[PDB]
Formats: structure tokens, sequence, C-alpha cells
């Protein structure tokens, strides 16, 4: 997790835990809470008290509070998430391991959220996504930077007019290109066959 | 003549003329198995998005006859059901089909069968025997009305139109056909343009002679003719003016370098004989 | 219109002054009825015509073959009609517009029409299509009616020839396509031939 | 007697099933006769793949040197053209469909298999001739039909094969016609390789005196969408992938005057020809229905 | 700070390095180039999302004057 | 599970009054699982009042537990036996149609609309309005929903989050959908005006309708306005030559059938040239 590698470290927790399990508590809570961090770092395993193990402990109330946040970020409600790291504040926020990571899982739903407000729209205010996600103006603009930047939605920003010119002007451009490259092989071609003659 | 006859309902239905053929077939192969004409009985698929229909597809189905009624095998319809979602996953069951004269009660014993399956079901029926110069196919709803205080099952008959998809006009064009690459490419457009001259100047003998005289005066064709008039010119609108020209330029432009590649082939072969005869390599 | 017309000429070969003079208030007044052709036509309306019930006459001429700005123009002389009459012969007034052209801006159906603002417009034009008398779509942003199919309404015994001057000038345009393509066709047949010809010419002299 | 070939002797199917004439010579079967249904059904189908390739069964006969094709199919298959017996992967639909059939009163049996080759013509390649010879080994009559689509809407004419293998090892004889076909480039070596382990049969059409009746008087109504047929943009992606292979044969014509097969530039403008001729003839059609309809007014 | 698109602390904190690593032995003949090259790429990373950006913001956040930055950037359209 | 193997019709009467007294206690999930017990033995048995029985509270089951589709068709099934009584064959039939309204939108649905306007004795039906309404996809105003929503029972006016009816959502989406049938694009204070809703609420559910997919469009929120599947350019052109030509075919027929005199007579003049 300190590295990056989410999958391994899912992998890792998941036989820790299976050790945890074999032995006993207080450390088969924790990993059992570690595990959760990790398949929700890793987008997404959605399905931890689905697996073998974990099935019959989702009931526990130390690790319910995961159990509500894994089902929150499956869903994809910010307003949700918060409502749980707000009521089970001291169960999640105490612990340091997850603490450095929930800023980056909040913005993983943020951008989901933000993925299936932007599908309807061609051209999206800056402020009402600000309003919509609930996140400051500034962070909107970053967030929409960094998305665009790695791919994950395609359009681009008006800066001057604020707002969100998403890409969807798509027509029949495979013709002209083939038409582009038809024009460029027949001016060659007609030079090559002008050389011939002197 | 037990049916609905009155007023016009629901569906707008655009029939694919492979459904005709299918059913042609059905009726072809049944007859020449059994020596004599047998009504042929089977289910039409196709597509369905609010009150317009587009039959597609159809195939034969599985009946019996219990004393003197026709039952059909709901288990065989819903294996075959199975088997075309597997290759017509965007496809569902619309209605179904048979061969005869005008709709009978042994039709509608059946139609509720078939609503037992689908909750409006289609009726088509193809008259393989016709007398008549039109085309013998025929599309119905069902209505339940109240005649003499008996609520009962009616067919209503839907007026339809034939589908547009090009593979199949082509298709069928060429099965209809059964024998330069301009005089053979425009000829169906120029059977159809006879036609269509055949139309118009049948409905403008019409107008002439209800002007003139002798002929009976009708208010309501003349007025459906005032109607068709007034539909031409069909898309005179700006954006339909830009998209032709645009459809227009590209084909030009296409023509052009294709022009240019031929050009471009004739001169490489006036040179390859001029280097050899004026010229000595 | 079609059960309404038998409906209603059953009453009217069956009817006298007044009670004719009424059901032109009641004809007009009831949903699906656009067309009063065989209704006008008839002797018993005949008689209404320079009668005591003359601007009833006048009435439904407007209805069967004028606008709403000529109800307006004539409405001291004309009986008053109510919101579902006066809707009515604003959707007939649409058709006309529509029988001119296919696109309408809606500043010449607001005219045309008298309203004052859009959405009063855009639900007229909403009974219009609910009530099969139009086919098309609205467009908001240019502020365009662009109409898909139109009913007909005028029946026009005196200026029937003009639909026969448009059918056959469909007739002579197709009869100028048709030849086109025969020429055409032919020209696609008398260059093939010759150039095989020449071909045959060029390749009969290899042998020199 | 129109209807004459749709009689099914069933004796005379297993007579000939039990004669085997075509151990006898590998040219045996020289025909393909195929019913209008058949065709219509295999057309549909292709053009429904777009420009992705599908396949189907067609069932049938056999009589003297006559192939006949009453009826075909769809399969649910994946990888038609990269997997060798790709249809082996329906065989349990390809039972259980026939089965029904059966109950239905369609008699004929497997006589072949359909696919199609969306803009690059109708010939079998090499995983195409393996599927074939499988089929010959193991399920004798078998043909392999082939149809392009997208050649069939942009030319207005049906473009269809019909084609046997010969045996490993068996050499063809000095017939072989070949009627000219444009192929792509990424299928052209393919093809070379293959062209001379299979033969083409001779292809003809069909249909019943009442398909006969029907299409008569179907035409008394469908001649309309003959006049409103929009070709260009149906299949436009055709056009711009033909251009898009046209230009790197074009490139390899340059390549051959270069420095130093035979004319490749002549064979490209003959390709060029034919895809031009057809946008134009799909620009004919509009300017027919824009002087129909169009040029009329008030 | 250059992945994070925070160009302006990105610059000062290569701007601080600069005088440092141009007394680097093998390192120095190429600072030229290699900085050149990083502020171009940052330029285009920072207008790869936008369709319409305002200048001022642009030339804040590259440390730079606007017209400064509008020679900068006409040199980039042209060959870049 | 007892020795005494109990007869078919007695089994049935015991399921149907278990899921019964079920449905009287509000647990239609347990009244389900009992009348799903009784459909096994219905058609066994030679009972037919019994068999009605079990259909109407199987029906209203499956209209207790909000599966108003299959409810719909069971009730309308109900409306067509000629054993039952008139007057219960018309309150079957309400039942039918109340359901199908109320039903989630798809073509199930649109198909039961369409069986129920073609039965003639829902012109008895007060919600006769409606059905035309729906069936024809036309704009259903908030006045003829109020008396709607008055015809219903208490279950089948379920809220959904915010206090608003699964009903009064229902039909804002179908009039949207019939919206997105009239206009080309529109925009939201003006289809907040036609639907009698705000203009957010006009574009937040047509934004949720387009990306659930049950909507085709986009919307452009600095221009305010909601743009439609157009389908507009040339392939309309060759329709609206398709509705032309289809409009001469119907007139040639009309010609021949109302006078096939001159039919026949200026037919032998094409002959003739
Ligand atoms: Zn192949």
């Amino acid at each position: 997790l300190r590295e990056g590698e989410f999958e391994k470290a899912h992998t890792d927790f998941f036989e820790a835990f299976k050790n945890y399990d074999e032995s006993g508590s207080p450390r088969r809570t924790t990993c059992l809470k570690y595990l959760v961090l990790a398949n929700m770092l890793m987008k997404s395993g959605i399905n931890p008290f689905d697996s073998q193990e974990a099935k019959p402990y989702k009931n526990d109330p130390e690790i319910l509070a995961m159990t509500n946040l894994v089902s929150a970020y499956q869903n994809n409600d910010i307003t949700e998430f918060e409502k749980i790291l707000k009521t089970n504040h001291s169960n999640i926020m105490d612990d340091p391991f997850i603490r450095e990571h929930i800023e980056e899982l909040l913005r993983n739903i943020r951008t989901q959220v933000l993925i299936k407000l932007i599908k309807p729209y061609t051209r999206i205010h800056i402020p009402f996504i600000s309003k919509e996600l609930n996140i400051d103006v500034a962070d909107v603009e970053s967030l929409l930077v960094q998305c665009i930047l790695d791919n994950t939605i395609h359009g681009r920003i008006d800066q001057v007019n604020q707002l969100l010119e998403l890409d969807h002007q798509k027509r029949g451009g495979a013709r002209y290109t083939a038409l582009d490259k038809w024009t460029n092989q027949l001016n060659s071609l007609n030079q090559a066959v002008v050389s011939k003659l002197a | 003549s037990v049916m609905a006859c009155g007023v016009t309902g629901s569906v707008s239905v655009a029939l694919h003329p492979l459904v005709i053929l299918n059913i042609s077939d059905h009726w072809i192969r049944m007859r020449s198995q059994e020596g004599r004409p047998v009504q042929v009985i089977g289910a039409l698929i196709g597509k369905q998005e609010g009150r317009n229909i587009e039959v597609m597809n159809s195939f034969e189905l599985l009946s019996h006859t219990v004393e003197e009624k026709i039952i059909i095998d709901k288990e065989y319809y819903y294996t075959k059901e199975e088997q075309f979602k597997q290759v017509f996953k965007e496809l569902e069951f619309l209605g179904w089909y048979t061969t005869g004269g005008p709709p009978d009660p042994s039709d509608i014993h059946v139609h509720k069968q078939v609503c037992e399956i689908i909750e409006s079901p289609l009726f088509l029926k193809l008259n393989p025997m016709t007398k008549h110069t039109d085309l013998p196919v025929s599309v119905f709803e069902s209505v339940i009305d109240i005649i003499n205080g008996e609520a009962t099952m009616l067919f209503a008959e839907l007026t339809y139109t034939l589908a547009t998809e090009e593979a199949e006009r082509i298709g069928v064009d060429h099965v209809a056909r059964m024998t330069s690459t301009v005089a053979e490419h425009l000829i169906a457009q120029h059977s159809a343009i006879k036609m269509l001259h055949s139309r118009v100047k049948l409905i403008l003998e019409y107008v002439k002679a209800s002007e003139a005289g002798e002929v009976p005066f009708n208010h309501e064709i003349l007025r459906e003719a005032y109607a068709l008039c007034h539909c031409l010119p069909v898309l005179s609108t700006d954006k339909f003016k830009t998209d032709f020209y645009d459809q227009c330029n590209d084909v030009g432009l296409m023509a052009y370098l294709g022009t240019i590649t031929k050009t471009c082939n004739t001169m490489n072969q006036f040179v390859n004989k001029f280097n050899v005869l004026y010229d000595r390599q | 219109t079609g059960q309404n017309q038998e409906q209603f000429l059953l009453l009217a070969k069956s009817a006298k002054g007044a009670a004719l003079a009424t059901l032109i208030h009641q004809v007009l007044e009831a949903p699906g009825v656009y067309v009063f052709g065989e209704l006008l036509d008839m002797p018993n309306v005949r008689e209404l015509a320079e009668s005591d019930f003359a601007s009833t006459f006048r009435l439904l001429t407007v209805f069967a073959y004028g606008t709403y700005a000529d109800y307006l123009a004539e409405a001291r002389n004309l009986p008053p009609l109510t919101e579902a009459q006066k809707n009515k012969l604003r959707h007939l007034s649409v058709v006309t517009l529509a029988a001119k052209v296919k696109c309408i801006p809606y500043a010449v159906l607001l005219e045309a029409l008298a309203l004052r603002n859009v959405r009063q417009l855009e639900d007229l034009v909403i009974e219009a299509v609910y009530a099969d008398v139009l086919r098309g779509s609205l467009d908001q942003r240019n502020q365009r009616l662009e109409v898909d199919y139109s009913i007909g309404r005028d029946i026009q015994r005196q200026d029937l020839s003009a639909i026969a001057r448009t059918l056959q000038e469909w007739c002579v345009g197709c009869e100028v396509v048709l030849s086109g393509i025969e020429e055409q066709v032919s020209r696609a047949n008398q260059h093939k031939e010759q150039q095989l010809g020449l071909k045959q010419q060029i390749e009969s002299e290899v042998a020199n | 007697s129109i209807d004459e070939i749709y009689k099914y002797d069933k004796k005379q199917q297993q007579e000939i099933l039990a004669a085997k004439p075509w151990t006898k010579d590998h040219h045996y079967f020289k025909y393909c006769k195929i019913s209008a249904l058949a065709l219509l059904k295999m057309v549909m189908h292709a053009r429904s793949g777009g420009n992705l390739e599908v396949m189907g069964l067609m069932l049938g006969k056999v009589d003297g040197e006559t192939m006949i094709i009453m009826d075909s199919f769809a399969l649910p298959v994946e990888g038609t053209e990269t997997r060798v017996n790709a249809q082996a992967a329906a065989y349990e639909y390809m039972a259980a469909y026939i089965e029904n059939a059966k109950q239905v009163g369609r008699l004929e049996n497997a006589i072949g298999w359909y696919h199609s080759h969306p803009g690059y013509g109708c010939w079998l390649s090499g995983i195409d001739v393996s599927t074939q010879m499988l089929n010959q080994q193991f399920q004798e009559p078998f043909v392999a039909v082939v149809i392009d689509p997208t050649r069939t809407i942009s030319a207005g004419k049906v473009n269809l094969g019909a084609f046997r293998t010969y045996p490993k090892g068996y050499k063809p004889p000095d017939e072989g016609p070949s009627e000219y076909q444009t192929i792509p480039l990424n299928k052209i070596e393919d093809f070379g390789v293959h062209c001379k382990q299979y033969y083409a049969l001779e292809v003809s059409y069909f249909k019943s005196s009442l398909d006969r009746k029907l299409l008569e008087l179907l035409w008394n109504k469908y001649w309309v969408n003959t006049l409103s047929s929009s070709s260009l943009l149906t299949n436009a992606d055709y056009t711009t992938g033909q251009v898009f292979d046209l230009s790197e044969k074009l490139e390899q014509s340059e390549a051959q005057l270069g420095r130093g097969s035979e004319d490749k530039l002549a064979k490209a403008t003959r390709d060029s020809c034919k895809t031009t001729i057809e946008a134009i003839h799909g620009l004919m059609s509009q300017v027919i229905k824009d002087k129909l309809f169009n040029q009329i007014n008030i | 700070k250059f992945y994070e698109s925070k160009y302006a602390s990105c610059l000062k904190m290569l701007d601080e390095m600069k005088d440092n690593l141009l007394l680097d032995m093998y390192l120095a003949p190429h600072v030229r180039t290699l900085y050149t090259q990083i502020r171009n790429r940052a330029l285009i990373q920072y207008f790869s999302p936008y369709v319409s950006a305002d200048m001022h913001r642009m030339a804040a956040a590259f440390n730079t004057t606007v017209a400064a930055l509008e020679d900068e950037l006409t040199q980039l359209i042209l060959e870049g | 599970t007892g020795q005494k193997q109990y007869n078919v019709d007695y089994k049935l009467e015991t399921y149907l009054k278990i899921a019964r007294l079920y449905l009287e206690d509000d647990d239609p999930v347990q009244a389900e699982a009992y009348i799903n017990r009784a459909s096994l033995l219905q058609n066994e048995s030679t009972n037919e009042q019994l068999q009605i029985h079990y259909k109407v509270c199987y029906a209203r089951v499956l209209d207790y537990r909000r599966k108003f589709i299959e409810a719909a068709q069971r009730y309308n099934e109900l409306s067509y036996k000629t054993i039952v009584h008139e007057s219960e064959r018309l309150e079957a039939l309400k039942h039918a149609l109340h359901c199908t309204i109320l039903a989630s939108a798809g073509q199930q649905r649109s198909r039961m609309l369409a069986t129920l306007f073609k039965d003639e004795r829902c012109q008895q039906l007060a919600a006769y309005g409606i059905l035309e309404k729906m069936y024809l996809d036309r704009i259903i105003r908030g006045n003829q929903l109020q008396e709607f929503a008055a015809m219903l029972m208490p279950h089948q006016k379920a809220t959904t989050a915010d206090g608003s009816s699964i009903l009064d959502r229902a039909v804002i989406e179908h009039n949207l959908l019939s919206a997105s049938k009239l206009y080309n694009n529109i925009t939201f204070e003006e289809l907040g005006a036609l639907l009698e809703i705000p203009a957010a609420k006009a574009e937040k559910i047509a934004s949720q309708m387009i990306t659930e997919g049950r909507m085709n469009g986009f919307i452009d929120q600095i221009d305010g306005i909601v743009h439609f599947e157009t389908r507009e350019a040339l392939p309309t052109w060759d329709k609206q030559i398709q509705s032309l030509c289809f409009q001469v075919n119907n007139l040639l027929e009309k010609i021949s059938q109302t006078a096939p005199e001159w039919t026949a007579q200026a037919m032998e003049a094409q002959m003739a040239q």
C-alpha cells in the first residue's frame, strides 16, 4: 500500500487474514479492515464478505463500519461515504493506514460520480459540478484537469466561460482520413510516373 | 363476416419481404409434401418501439387438432424462442401468421392462444389462392367489443408498409428479375419511376374527370389529392440543401481522385510505350 | 373525419332552418371534424345562405376555406366562438401555412394565430398533432415548426384545376426524368460499343 | 413444373448417399442451386453482421452433379475466419435446431455452411479451406458458400460464391476460369497460397410459383422502396475501407516503379474505378430522387 | 508537481536547482536543453485539457509575463 | 408430509385460504409463497369456481406485491371469463387498467396498454382518459393525475425517497418521453412549464432518463436546452418520400374502391400510350 501495488496488497491481506483466522484475534479484525481498504483501493473488489472466511464476520460491531463503507463505495455515493465517516469517526480515522488513503478513496468516488454526471451533457457548468459533488471550484477544475490528462473524461475545459465542453462531435471522419492517405499516395505516385520520362 | 369493421387503431406495421417469402416457402413445402393445399401456421418476430411495429423474420410453429379445433404447441414455441434469442438477440415475438381467405372462427381461437403468450399480438394472413390484383397479405389487430351484450374478440385490419433494407431490396430485386455498368443499374429506378408516373397519371385523370363533370364528385378523395399536392416539394430546408450538396461534393471529390488514378495509369502506359518506340530506354 | 360525416349527414338530411343553424355550432364544436365539404355542399345549408342565419353560413365558409385572421377581420359580422372553436380554426390556419411552406417560423404563427407567448403556440401545435391534424416536430432554438404532414381542408370547386396544374407539373417532371434515363442509358451503350469497336481496330493492327 | 424442385424424396436421397458418386470424381459437383429464401436469409444475416464475419448452416439436398440449398440458419459462433471449424462450437445448437425443424416439416438435412467476407470478396481463406476439408472428410456431401454483403449493397448486385475443396495431395485440372475480384492486401497473400486448393461451383437461383406471384404483387407496393434507397450512407464504411486499402495498393504500385509484380498500377486502377463507379451510381439515385420529389414547387 | 499539474512550484524548485546543477560535470552541458524540453512539455500538459485558457493565469502558473508567454506560445504553435 | 393423501381441491382450498389470510395480515410475500404452491394444483383441479377464486387471489397478491404488469395480465384474463358476472368482469378490467398505468415502463406495459385500448369496455371506466392519453403518448396534466390518484388503493400510492410517488414520477417520465416525440429541442424553463414542474426538476429527470438509456438525447447546460434524438438530415428525406409514395398508393386504392369503372377506363389509356 506504501508503494502503490493494491492487488498484491489485497492478496497479502487475504492470506494473512486466513492465517489470523487459523490462529485468532485481535489482529484478525484489523487485517480484515486492511483487506476491505485494499478491496476499495484496488478499484474495485467490492465483494470482501462474499468471498470465503469473511462471510460470517460482517456482523461484527468493530468492522461493521467497513461493511457500510464498502457498500457506499460500491454504489458510488459521496454523501453516504462522508456520513459513515462522520458517524463511525473513531473507528476509521484513529488508524493512520486507513486515514492516509481515505482522501484518495474519496477522490476515487468523486471521479465516478462526476463520470455518471457528465454523460448526458455536451456543455456543463463548473459551478454546477462544484455544488453537485460538494467540492471547491478550484478542486473541481484540478480534478477535471487530472481526469482529462489521464483520459478518464473525454472533453475539454472552457476556463473563460467556466464550463466543461464534453467530447461529443463525432461524425464520419474515417472517410476523410482514407481520402487523405489516397491523396498523399496519388501525389507521390504521379511524381514517380512523370519521373519515368527523362 | 364476423370481425371488427370499424375504426382503425394502434400500431404503424412495417413488414419485411423475408417474412412473405418464409410464409410462401412454408406453404409451398407443406403443399408439396401433402399433395394438397395445407393451412400453415407460424410466429412473427421483430422490433416494437412504442406503437411502431417492424416485422423482420418468422418461423414455423407446431400445432395439433383436437376434434376440430387447432391447438398451438406452447412448449415448442418457448423452445424455439430460447433458440432464436441466441442469434436474433435484439428481436421479440410480435404475433403469428397463417394462410387463407378472410379471418374465420378458427383464427380467433388460435389468436386467443397466442394472446396467452404475448399481450397484443399481430395476426398476418397470406392468401396463396388469390383471385385479385393486390398483394394478398393482410395484417390485423384484435379488438374486444360488445355485440348484443356479449363481450367478444374481433379482428380489425391494419395498413402496412414494406421494409427499407438495402441488401433486402437488392436480393428481392435480383430474385424478381432472375435473367454496361449504368444500363443495368438504373433499370430498377426506371421501372419504379414508370410505376409512380402511372399512379400520378391515374390520380390526375380522376381529378380532371371530377372537375370536368360526369364522373361522381367526392369531397374526400379530391381533398386527399389536394393534401398530396401540398406534400411537394419533399424537404426544401437549408440543412437538407447543405447535406445534399455535402453528399454530392463527397462523391464528386471521390470521382475526381478516381479519374486522377485512371489518368495516372494512362500516363504510365503512354510513357512505358514512348520509352520503347521514341526512346532507347 | 369519417364516422362524424355519416353521423351528422344523417341529421343534416333530417333538419330544418334553426336546427341546421344550431347543428353548424355543434359540428364546429366537436373534436375530429376538420372537413366540412359534404356539409357545406348540402341544399339544406344552401337555404341558410342570404337568409336569417347568413353569418353562420359565412362562419362555416371561414371554417372550410378561410383562416383565423379572416375571422378576426370579420368578427363583428360572424357569430361568437368558444375557445375550442377558436383553437380548431387556429389548427386549420396552421394547416394552411403548412400547405404553403414546410418550415414555419414562430413569428408568422404568432401573427397569424394572434398569440402572445411561445408555449400557447406550442400547446396549440401539440393539440394539432394530438388530434391527427398535423405531423411534425418543433424546433425551439431556431424558433421554427417543421411540418412532416398536413391534411386537406379546402375543397375548391373553381380552383380544383390548380391541383391538376401541379399534378401535370409532376407528370411532366417524371416524363423528363424517364426520358433522361432512356437517353443516358443509350449513351452508356453508345460509348461502350464504340470503345469496344475501336479496341477491336487497335487489336487488328497488332498482326501488322 | 416450377415447384418440382421442392419435392423431397427421402429414399432417393438415401440411395444417393449410399451410392457416394462423388468418391469417383473430385469434380463431381459442378452446380449450386440456391432458393430465393436461402439467398435472402443468408444476405440478410451477412448484412446483420455488418463489418464482422458471421456464419451459418445451409439445409438442402443433392441431385446429380447439382447441390441444392433450400434453407439456411445462423450459428451463434465466435471466431468465423480465425478458428478452424468454428461451427463446431454450435454443435449442440445445430442438433437441436435441426431436430425442431424436422418437427415442423423441414425435411432437408445439412448440405453446407455459409459465411460472410464483408468488403473483401468471395473466396476461401486458409482457415476456410481447413474447415471445408474437414467437412468434406467427415460430412460429405458438403459445400462452402461465401457472401460479401458490403459489395452486394455497393454494386447493387449479389456477391456470392459456392466452393468445394480438393483432398490433400490432389492436383486440379487446367480448368479454372477465375472471374476477377479485387482482393485487399491484408488478404491477398493467404488468397494466393490457398486459391488452387478448391474450385468454384456454377451458382443459380430459383423461386416457387407462389414466390413468383407474390413478388410481382409485392412490386406493386415495393417500388416505393427503390425510390428511397439511401445507399451512400447505409454502408459508407465499405468505400472508406476500400480507399484505405487502395492507398496501400498504390504505395506498392509506386514501390514497383521505384526500382524493381506484373503491373500493380493497372490492378489498383481497376479497383479505384470499381469503387468510384459504385459511388457515382449512389449519387445517380440521389440526384434522380432530387429531380422527382424536390424540383416540383407549388 | 509536474504530474499533479502544479507547474508554479515545479518551475520554482527547478529554477532553485538550476544554479546548483550548473556546477555538475556531466549534467551542465545539457542543462539548457533539459530545462527548455521540460518547460515546453509543461506548457503542452497545461494546455492539453483546455479549449479556452486565460493567458494571465497561464503566465502566473509559468512564472513569466503575458507578452513573454505570448512569444513562447507563438513559437510553440509554429513548430511544437 | 402426512400419511393421508388429501384431494387436490382440499389442498387448493387450504392454500388459497392461507394466501388470503396472509394478505389480510399485510404479508404479501408469505401470501405469494402459498399462492405459488396453489399454482401447481390449479390446473389439475376440475372445480372451475375454485380456479377462479385462486386467479382472483393470485392477481390481488401480485397487485399488493407491486408486480403490476403480472397482476394486470391476470386481472385482464379474468375480465374475459364468461362464467364471471359482467359487473365483476369490469371490476377485473378496472384493476387491470389501474395496474397497467402503475406498471414500470416497457414493452410488456405498452403491449398491455394496447390490449386495454382495443377493449371497448374500457370506455366505461373513469381512467379511460388516462389510458388513451398514455397509449397515444400524450402529455398528462396535473389535474388528470390528481383525479386518477384519487381512484387508487393506499398500497398503490407507494412513495420513493422525497415523499414523491411512483405514479408522480412515472407521469413526469412519460410526459418527458412524450415531449421528446414533439420537439427536436426545448429549454428547461419551457419544458418545466409544459410538464407543470420546476425547470431544475425537468433538467434533472431528463438527465436521469438520458443516462439510464430510457430517452435518447443530450443536454446543453449553458444554453439550458435538451436536444432530443432528431434522426434528421437525408434519412428523413427518404422517409418523407416513402410517406408521399405510400399516400400515392392509398389514393390509387381509394380511387379503385370508390369508382372502379373510371379506374379501368383510365387504366386502358396507360396501355394505349
Ligand atoms: Zn472466409
